């Protein structure tokens, strides 16, 4: 998984001025990647042998990697939302800045 | 849905709960890279022809 | 702006005469001219538009030529009925200043006016029924006892313009009242200085094919 | 008895000269893009001027200039060598030659129809570049084949226009009702909503109908009735671009299981919703004052192509909220001579 995960980062890293790219978002998609890469490196800290730093750490790597990847999502949900449901009720654009 | 509730009722184990753990997050991982970056990735590599931007007056009389 | 010589200014004549108008531009206008005619204590009404668009409603005699800068009108039977004073509007560029006004011899609503203080505020109301004021430009038009009509003030509800002649601008506000389907126009002045008879009058909004309707009016004396 | 339009270049004097700027369209066929060029011997050997018709479409959001990209297709692109150093004549481009002399040159185009109307997205104060829509432009080149790079010394460019306008036949009258049964067992409530006809003239008012029939013991708190304007974009998959240009949040309490019949009027015009940029109007010719949109009808038998404009009154009842949408459309009617292209008063 971690290597399907970098590999994906250096693709993109190669091909990063195509339209795509920039345009589903950058920094949202590159700091997914990044979660899904702590969820991936998150696995050795739970098979391990349990010291206190490493329970917290699991602990860490668990909520943090979750929390990281679930409100990428929603930021880019939000950015598509207020995409589609156009103007609102009185507004003149309900753009979001990127 | 399916991992949490096995998570917790299945406490008694300890193999079974920590591979159910590693393989569960793993496999999140790779849900979110198959089921979002794999499509761009596919569009970006396999299909590059298809991710691209582009492809005084004056005046006088007319005879009837 | 731009001034219209309509040379013969008086024509008279007698029945079946060819009488020839002429009117001429200081600066081009490119065939947007339009002619009306009114009678004594009545508002004018549009005869051509758009150099020579025969507009409906009346007779055929008339008719319009753009002869470079030159636009003339012509009467091939000058009947009975055809005895008013006459009048070449052009309507390319802002303002919309009329032509000198010739004569010939042998359901708005404008209220609010009467015999006027020599100085003061004043408020004339345009009640226009048939249209609404959105889908109409509403036109408010002056006329010194017995001489020429001048454009006065200006309301494109659509676009939301307001517009007033450069000799009168700030003197005049136009607004349009939805509410009523209506124009109401405010001046604020002093003495004779305007004292006429002004016509609340409408065109079609979009394509402006002149001045069509005409109100009865009111005599705004100082 | 008549005029055209005239366009001219400086090096090689090639006058274009168009008989209308603006090209109805028919759903059956557009009609025919007929004109000529007097073209001088500016040379001694470059005997080749071609005439290229480009119906082009631009795009981008506000987002997408922050990104920094803005699409841009050509929809239909056609050459012809105007010059032959076919195409049978017509009538205007007859007369038009009779006053030219020896040296006009015919060109004729015709437009397939279904191709998008010309419509102009409104840019904002700090847009300032190509206007963002479907635009037609006719362009000579004096040179030979296309090898050589297009010189603008020699290139005349004329911005032309593809409208439409109402048909005779008002067609089915747009009509709408929801009856929702809300979560209090299956108590219903009844919405019902009609127009006065289905081609809106722009300007003129939309009594729209309204009546609630209400069987709850609930009460409406406010009605808002909007004219709601949806602008399809068929290309690069771009997202529906919605936009309210009409409104009244018109308040009425009705008594509990009960009826309330009455009209509301609403008239959308570019005076009160002049800031929404990215709104759809009408094609503009430079940067001139030009209505909304005239609403693209695709009658024929079509393809999704271009920017698809329509217009439809949406009547909202809070209390969650009972939507109901009236498509119609808006265009003008069949003018008698032609469009100013312009304001009439041009100051
Ligand atoms: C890949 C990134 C995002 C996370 C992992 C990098 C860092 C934080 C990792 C890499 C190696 C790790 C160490 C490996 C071994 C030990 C010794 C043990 O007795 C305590 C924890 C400790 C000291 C770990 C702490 C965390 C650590 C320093
Ligand atoms: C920002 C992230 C990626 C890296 C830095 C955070 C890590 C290294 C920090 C944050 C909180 C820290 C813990 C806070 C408290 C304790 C309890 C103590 O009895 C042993 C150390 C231990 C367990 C710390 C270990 C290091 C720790 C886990």
């Amino acid at each position: 998984g971690f290597m399907c995960t970098c590999m994906v980062v250096t693709v993109f890293i190669k091909h990063n001025n195509t339209p795509l790219v920039k345009a589903s978002g950058r920094e949202l998609c590159y700091i997914l990647l990044f979660g899904v890469g702590l969820s991936y490196c998150m696995t050795f800290f739970f098979i391990a042998k349990p010291s206190p730093v490493i329970c917290a750490l699991r602990r860490l790597g668990l909520g943090s990697s979750f929390a990281i990847c679930y409100s990428a999502l929603l930021t880019k949900t939000n950015c598509i939302a207020r995409i589609f449901d156009g103007v609102k009720n009185g507004a003149q654009r309900p753009k979001f800045i990127s | 849905l399916a991992f949490l509730p096995i998570f917790y009722v299945t406490s008694s184990d300890y193999r079974v709960q920590t591979t159910t753990m590693c393989i569960s997050v793993s496999l999140s991982g790779f849900v979110v890279l198959g089921c979002l970056f794999a499509p761009k990735v596919h569009i970006i590599l396999f299909q590059p022809q298809k991710n691209v931007v582009t492809h005084s007056s004056a005046s006088t009389y007319v005879p009837t | 702006d731009i001034q219209m010589t309509q040379s013969p200014s008086s024509l008279s004549a007698s029945v079946g005469d060819r009488v020839t108008i002429t009117c001429r531009a200081s600066q081009s206008v490119s065939s947007a001219v339009a002619w009306y005619q009114q009678k004594p204590g009545k508002a004018p009404k549009l005869l051509i538009y758009s150099a020579s668009s025969l507009y409906s409603g009346v007779p055929s005699r008339f008719s319009g030529s753009r002869s470079g800068t030159d636009f003339t009108l012509t009467i091939s039977s000058l009947q009975p009925e055809d005895f008013a004073t006459y009048y070449c509007q052009q309507y390319k560029y802002v303002p919309v200043t009329f032509g000198q006004g010739t004569k010939v011899e042998i359901q708005l609503v404008e209220s609010g006016g009467g015999l006027v203080q020599p100085g003061g505020s004043l408020r004339l109301s345009c009640a226009a029924s048939g249209f609404n004021v959105y889908s109409s430009s509403i036109h408010w038009v002056r006329q010194a006892p017995g001489k020429g009509l001048e454009w006065v003030a200006s309301i494109s509800s659509y676009y939301g313009y307001t517009y007033y002649a450069d000799s009168v601008k700030g003197r005049f506000t136009i607004s349009a009242d939805t509410s009523k389907n209506t124009a109401y126009l405010q001046m604020n002045s002093l003495r004779a200085e305007d004292t006429a008879v002004y016509y609340c009058a409408r065109s079609r909004q979009f394509w402006y094919s002149g001045l069509d309707y005409w109100g009865q009016g009111t005599l705004v004396t100082v | 008895g008549t005029r055209v339009f005239k366009k001219a270049s400086p090096n090689g004097k090639l006058t274009v000269y168009l008989g209308k700027r603006d090209f109805v369209d028919h759903i059956d066929l557009v009609d025919p893009v007929d004109g000529v060029v007097l073209v001088d011997p500016e040379y001694l050997k470059e005997r080749r001027v071609y005439v290229t018709l480009t119906v082009a479409f631009r795009y981008g959001r506000e987002d997408l200039d922050v990104l920094g990209l803005t699409f841009r297709k050509d929809l239909f692109v056609a050459n012809v060598q105007s010059f032959p150093p076919k195409k049978p004549l017509t009538r205007l481009q007859e007369r038009l030659i009779k006053k030219l002399g020896e040296h006009a040159y015919p060109f004729t185009f015709e437009i397939p129809p279904n191709l998008p109307s010309s419509v102009t997205l409104q840019p904002g104060p700090e847009d300032t570049g190509k206007a963002l829509g479907v635009d037609y432009e006719v362009k000579a080149f004096v040179a030979e084949n296309l090898e050589e790079k297009i010189h603008k010394r020699n290139s005349v460019r004329l911005v032309i226009e593809k409208v439409q306008y109402a048909p005779e036949r008002p067609g089915p009258q747009p009509t709408a009702e929801t009856t929702r049964q809300f979560l209090m067992s299956d108590k219903p409530l009844h919405l019902e909503a009609s127009l006065d006809k289905e081609i809106y003239y722009h300007g003129e008012p939309i009594s729209v109908n309204v009546h609630v029939t209400n069987n709850t013991n609930k009460t409406v708190k406010k009605i808002k009735i909007s004219v709601r304007q949806y602008a399809d974009i068929v290309l690069f998959n771009t997202a529906q671009y919605k936009v309210p240009v009409a409104m009244e949040e018109a308040d009425d309490t009705v008594a509990p299981s009960s009826t309330f019949s009455k009209v509301y009027t609403l008239t959308p015009f570019l005076a009160n919703n002049r800031e929404k940029r990215g709104l759809a109007l009408d094609g503009k010719l430079k940067h001139e004052d030009t209505n909304l949109a005239s609403s693209t009808l695709l009658r024929e038998g079509r393809e999704i192509l271009g920017i698809i404009v329509s217009y439809k009154v949406k009547v909202k009842l809070v209390v969650s909220d009972v939507a109901v949408e009236l498509p119609f459309t808006l265009m003008h009617p069949k003018p008698k001579e032609e469009p100013p292209h312009r304001e009439v008063p041009e100051n």
